This record gives C-alpha cells, structure tokens and sequence, in this order.
RNA sequence: CCGACUUACCAACCCGAUGCAAACUGCGAAUACCGGAGAAUGUUAUCACGGGAGACACACGGCGGGUGCUAACGUCCGUC
RNA sequence: UCCUCCUAAAGAGUAACGGAGGAGCACGAAGGUUGGCUAAUCCUGGUCGGACAUCAGGAGGUUAGUGCAAUGGCAUAAGCCAGCUUGACUGCGAGCGUGACGGCGCGAGCAGGUGCGAAAGCAGGUCAUAGUGAUCCGGUGGUUCUGAAUGGAAGGGCCAUC
RNA sequence: UCUCUA
RNA sequence: GCGGGAGUGGCGAAAUUGGUAGACGCACCAGAUUUAGGUUCUGGCGCCGCAAGGUGUGCGAGUUCAAGUCUCGCCUCCCGCACCA
C-alpha cells in the first residue's frame, strides 16, 4: 500500500491542481491490472498451459485463471472451448505491490530498455504494454526455467480521457520515454 | 440406431422393471436410478439390466 | 442485358399485373420516357431503346433507367408435354404498369430528347408519352 | 421416333395441415380445459385463469368468456378468462 | 527500408433520392368465419337415432389463383 | 411414409409429374430444480500472434444463440454457467382439439410416494412442430385369474415387455 | 552374369 | 432428349465421410560414370515470390471454425438409353 498512500496524498493533490477538477472522485484511479498469457501452443501439450500459469502465479501470488476459446478458428487449429490462455486479474493491495515491483524492479531489468509508448492508451486512459520475457521478474528462477514465456499487462484505469492516464502514470513516474 | 435398449430391474426383490435406452458404447457404466416401484409404493434403486 | 446477380429463389408464379405504377414523377433528370401502356418489358428491349437513345444524343447527357428485370420467365421446350415440372428460365422482363417512369435524361435539349425518346419506344411494346419535371 | 420424353420434379413433397388457430373467439363461453388456441410459439401469452400447455397451447384452467387483450411492454397478446 | 505523389479499375460503410418480391413486413382492409343479444319471416327449414339407397368418370361460365404461351371447348385447386 | 414454408384466395381445410428444403435420430444429461449471467460483429491498444486464438476498453443492442431442416417463438429468457438431483414417477383424469375410422393430441386437478428450494412454488422428459409400423404368430418376467374326473401341471388369460 | 550405339 | 459417372501438377494417377494435397511413378533439370550419347546410380521438381511467406482440384456463388470430398447452377467428356403403333 505504498503507492496506495502515495496516490492518495500526492497524486490526489497534483491532478486537482493540474486539471482544476470541481470534485475529488472526478480523479482518475487504477482499477485494476490484467495479466493475461495467451499460450496458442498448448495443442501440443498441457504442460506448457500448466507451466505458464505457474510461472504467472510467481509473478502475481494468485492462482491464474484459464482461459479457453470463444469460437473456433481453422487458422490457429483450434475448437471452441480448448484451454488456450490464462490470465490474473489483480485488485487492491495485490494490485498496487505488483505495480511497485513492476515498475521499481521488472522494467529496470529489461534488456535494453529504453522506455515504454505513450501511444499505447486505447482511447480511453487505459494502458497496454506486453514484456518480452518473463526473466525480468525475479520470482522466476533463471536456471529452473526452460522456456521464455511472454505475458502483456493492462492497467485499467477510471480515466476518461488518454491523456488523464497519461498524467496519472507519470505522477508514478512511469517510465514513458 | 445405436441406441440400444436395456431394462431396469427394481432391487426390491420384484420383478418390476422400466424399460428404456442407452449408448453402450460411450456410457460402459451401468445406469442406476432411484424410481418408483408401484408394487411397493416406495421410491426404490432400479438397476440396469439387459432388455432380452 | 440487365438480369439479377443472385436471387433467392430461381423460379416464380406468373402473377398478375394489375394496378397502377409508383414511379410517376421525373425524380433525377430532366426528360422522362412513361409508360401508359401495360405489359412486360424484357431486358433486350431495354437494352435496345438504351442503345437507340444513347446513339440519338452522341453520349450527351445523362441517362437513367428507372425499371429492372428480376422476373424471371420459364418456357418449356419445344415437343414436351405440360407436365413434369415447371419449365427452364429463359429471359427475364420487368412488370410495367402505367405512369411508371422508364427512362429520364438530361444535359440535352428537349428536343433531342424527344427524338431519342422516339427512337426508344419504337424499340419498346408498350405505348409511352412524353414527359418533363414538373415542380411539385 | 421424336417424343423426347423426360424430366422429373424434385419437390413433391408436403406435409399435414395441423389445424392450429384460435378455437374460441372473444366473448365466447367455455368450460375449464377447453382448448382455445393451438400454436407453435407463443404468438399468444397466457392470463388470468388461462395455461400453457407443453406445445404452447393455451387451455383454460376455469370457467369463464374469453378475454384477448394487449399488455406489457413489448404489446404482447394476452388471452385471460373473465369470471362467470 | 519508408514508400512520394497522381489516378481511373474500382469501391465498403454511412447519408440522400428511387423502384421490386409467392416462399419480405416497422402497416393493413373489404369480405368471410366464430360467439352473444334482439325483432320479423319461413310447412322444423335444425339435431339425434334407426330402415333403404345411390354416388365417389363430371362439364362449362364468373371471380381468386397454380401450370401452360395470363395458348386451348387445356389442366389442377377455392367459391358461386 | 413423416416434418417445414409458399401456392392457400387475412378462421380451419384445400389439388397438380407445382416451387423450395429436411426426417427414419440424439441426450443418463443436451432432463428436473435453485441460484446467477447475457449475445453477433466491429474499433482501439497490447510479447511471441498472424485476416482470424487469448487480454483490456468502447460502439452496437440479439443482426447471436436454440443438438438437427424450415417456420413460429424466446430477455421473466425457452439462450449461457454452476450446485443438488431423478417428476425421463405409478394409478386416474373434468374438460376440449383433431380425424370416415383405427387412432392422435393438450390437459388443470385427485391419491400415493419423491427431488430442488428458506418459501411461495416447479417437475408426469427435452422451445414446439419430423425421428415411425396396425394385427396375427411367437418369445421373456410377473400374477393361482382359468386349470376338460379330482389334486397339481401343461397350455391359455391379464400386467409389463421383445 | 550383363554389357547398345557413334 | 433422359439417366449414371468423371473433370486434379507437363502426364497417368491417389486421397475420406470435411482436419493441408500432390504419396507414387513417367517425363524434365542438374551431378557423378563414360572417349561421347543411352542405359544405369544419387538429388531435386505444383504457381508468385524478398528465404519469409502467400495463391492454388473446370467456371460462379454458397455451407462450414475449416471443402478436392457437402449443396446448387453453368460447362466439358464418356457411357447407356431413346420403344408400340
Ligand atoms: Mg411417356
Ligand atoms: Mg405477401
Ligand atoms: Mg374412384
Ligand atoms: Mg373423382
Ligand atoms: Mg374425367
Ligand atoms: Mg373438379
Ligand atoms: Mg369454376
Ligand atoms: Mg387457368
Ligand atoms: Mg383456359
Ligand atoms: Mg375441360
Ligand atoms: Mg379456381
Ligand atoms: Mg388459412
Ligand atoms: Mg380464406
Ligand atoms: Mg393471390
Ligand atoms: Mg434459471
Ligand atoms: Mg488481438
Ligand atoms: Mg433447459
Ligand atoms: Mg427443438
Ligand atoms: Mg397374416
Ligand atoms: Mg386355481
Ligand atoms: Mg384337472
Ligand atoms: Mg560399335
Ligand atoms: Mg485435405
Ligand atoms: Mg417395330
């Protein structure tokens, strides 16, 4: 609850000032954080669905849910309902520590990392980054692990606009550019 | 027509018996309802049994 | 010659044709070739007053074709009895009422357009008159 | 010689005509349990004292003049027996 | 690598205008049909049961239609 | 042979070697109940990821879905998830529909026993309409109903069923 | 064992 | 005119209940053998294309998550049949 504390004295104080808000709750807030693994490579094996949410679990100490498919494609050689991906959604306190750890440990140890986009706020305040490899988190061991996995981390955010989030990530100094 | 059709004995010792159908190839396993036995009036275990 | 790309259904009763026509005024050009006849036009006599009209203003002007052909017409071969089904699609004709508007052109004068218009409905079974945009 | 005789017609077939429709109008007196619509959805809903039946069927459940009348929101046709 | 621009090969959606449909309907009759009440009229014309049948090859004409060529003293249905 | 639409003329019904399509099953859950949920498609952003997997938001508002053909229905969802379960009960059935008949169908309610639900209540198979075959003959289980002098038995009858 | 032609 | 059947690479030919399409072979190309050619031996080989992927069963739409296989229509070829007076 650290970024929690900061958020409601600084943050609070600093988009009220910077956008001259009529009421406090007309601020925007993190809601929650998504964490999804889309694993299209299970149709080979479980185990690599069955490895990935174990590894996501690690990251973000909540069992992941498993995702299956909508419909079904022919491209991909999926039928709807098979197990293709797993996601987390994190709320609340489990919710702000990831993001400390994210954005204080994981997003340093990128390799060549040199930013983030602000291009990435789907319209509406809501951010979207995917990471190349899951090594950058230190829960996973280096030599334990076998396969370089991907997730993608989707902030959603009370922000209307695009760039209220903007401002709102950069008031946690998020990495932009 | 693979639905083939069985009977299921009651398991109160009369020889009553409901008739009806089953997939054998895909349920192996025996079915086992708790049906009404009209000679008893209870509500007794009928199990299945072939319809010979 | 005009013809539906798709259809929903390949046949069609043979229906009746009465009543009075819809497309009574000059909506888009200036002239307008009506109907005051009844029948059936097929899609060669359409075709064939398009070609005769189009030569007649030297491609001057705008032409538009008010009607469409999505009728489609059976006929059973020749020495074959009337049973065993229903016959062969053979052509494709558009029910014309009277009042309804054919053709409408403009950018020629009233004139040519009444030459041309001449020239079409001898191409044309039904009796046509001519007609211009009125206001209102 | 030259009768090219021939042909066929795939469409020959048809079904029963299940006699649906509305057995007893408006106004009309009926006992309990007398059948007043036959139909395959329900084009009809049921009312007051008026049941649906496995096949949409509406019966009356009493004795009574039948009702049609137009309620709710998406201006359904509600059948209902008036008491008697 | 990005592609620079202009074409004429066009063109989705949307918008405006305009037609068509037996297997279209955000509308919708006339008639017909069911039920109720009320006169007048009609040799109960109505229903039920029982005795005896015949008939189940129809035709044209009008209207609404299918098929055919909106051909047939054609053909198949509905109604008089 | 059966089902769906049109022809079919706004009740029902209505023919042709008229126009078009399907059925000769499936399900021990794809049934019952309680509780909850609400689609298609498109747009933007986003690791592998691509026209099209999964993820987040927005438009949209059922253009989806319904075990299968079509039509009619469906948000109180009849559509989609999970829990518990066997009412896919037995005897009856006022009263109606439909047929020349054989027959087919709907059915509140009654008695018994049951399931879910706190309860009101719901459940006598599935959203409905196709998924089928008379009688005879013969088989199997049950039942003293009968049992050709008498007692049994055979055989027959009745009930279920093939 | 087989082994054509220029 | 009626019905049954089939149409795939340069060629002959396969594929199953719809889950990529070319297995295979012939030919063609190239290599090595040989004084040279043939044979014989090895390796490639549907179309566009940057090495990475795309378009591709007669033609046109449909069906399906997805067709060579399902529909329908058009087409072409083969066969059989086209009778009594
Ligand atoms: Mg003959
Ligand atoms: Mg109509
Ligand atoms: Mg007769
Ligand atoms: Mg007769
Ligand atoms: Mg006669
Ligand atoms: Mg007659
Ligand atoms: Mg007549
Ligand atoms: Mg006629
Ligand atoms: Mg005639
Ligand atoms: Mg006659
Ligand atoms: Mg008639
Ligand atoms: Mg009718
Ligand atoms: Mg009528
Ligand atoms: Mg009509
Ligand atoms: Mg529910
Ligand atoms: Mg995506
Ligand atoms: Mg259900
Ligand atoms: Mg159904
Ligand atoms: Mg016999
Ligand atoms: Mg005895
Ligand atoms: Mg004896
Ligand atoms: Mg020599
Ligand atoms: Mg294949
Ligand atoms: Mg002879």
């Amino acid at each position: 609850a650290k970024l929690h504390d900061y958020y409601k004295d600084e943050v609070v104080k600093k988009l009220m000032t910077e956008f001259n808000y009529n009421s406090v709750m007309q601020v925007p807030r993190v809601e929650k954080i998504t964490l999804n693994m889309g694993v299209g490579e299970a149709i080979a094996d479980k185990k690599l669905l069955d490895n990935a949410a174990a590894d996501l679990a690690a990251i973000s100490g909540q069992k992941p849910l498993i995702t299956k498919a909508r419909k079904s494609v022919a491209g991909f050689k999926i039928r709807q309902g098979y197990p293709i991906g797993c996601k987390v959604t994190l709320r609340g306190e489990r919710m702000w520590e990831f993001f400390e750890r994210l954005i204080t440990i994981a997003v340093p140890r990128i390799r060549d990392f040199r930013g983030l986009s602000a291009k990435s706020f789907d319209g509406r305040g809501n951010y979207s980054m995917g990471v190349r490899e899951q090594i950058i988190f230190p829960e996973i061991d280096y030599d334990k692990v076998d396969r370089v996995r991907g997730l993608d981390i989707t902030i959603t955010t009370t922000a209307k606009s695009d760039e209220e989030g903007r401002a709102l990530l950069a008031a946690f100094d998020f990495p932009f550019r | 027509g693979i639905r083939e059709k069985i009977k299921l004995v009651s398991s109160a010792g009369t020889g009553h018996f409901y008739t009806t159908t089953k997939n054998k190839r895909t349920k192996p396993e025996k079915l086992e309802l708790k049906k009404f036995d009209p000679v008893v009036r209870q509500h007794v275990i009928y199990k299945e049994a072939k319809i010979k | 010659m005009l013809q539906p790309k798709r259809t929903k259904f390949r046949k069609m009763h043979k229906g009746r044709n009465r009543g009075l026509a819809q497309g009574t005024d000059v909506s888009f050009g200036s002239f307008g070739l009506k109907a005051v006849g009844r029948g059936r036009l097929t899609a060669r006599q359409i075709e064939a007053a398009r070609r005769a009209m189009t030569r007649a203003v030297k491609r001057q002007g705008k032409i538009w074709i008010r009607v469409f052909p999505d009728k489609p017409i059976t006929e059973k071969p020749l020495a074959v009895r009337m049973g065993k089904g229903k016959g062969n699609v053979e052509y494709w004709v558009a029910l014309i009422q009277p009042g309804k508007v054919l053709y409408e052109m403009d950018g020629v004068p009233e004139e040519l357009a009444r030459e041309a218009f001449k020239l079409a409905a001898a191409k044309l079974p039904i009796k046509t008159t001519f007609v211009t945009k009125t206001v209102m | 010689a030259h009768k090219k005789a021939g042909g066929s017609t795939r469409n020959g077939r048809d079904s029963e005509a299940k006699r649906l429709g509305v057995k007893r109008f408006g106004g009309e007196s009926v006992l309990a349990g007398s059948i007043i619509v036959r139909q395959r959805g329900t084009k009809f809903h049921a009312g007051a004292n008026v049941g649906c039946g496995r096949d949409h069927t509406l019966f009356a459940k009493a004795d009574g003049k039948v009702k049609f009348e137009v309620k709710g929101p998406k201006n359904r046709k509600f059948i209902s027996i008036e008491a008697e």
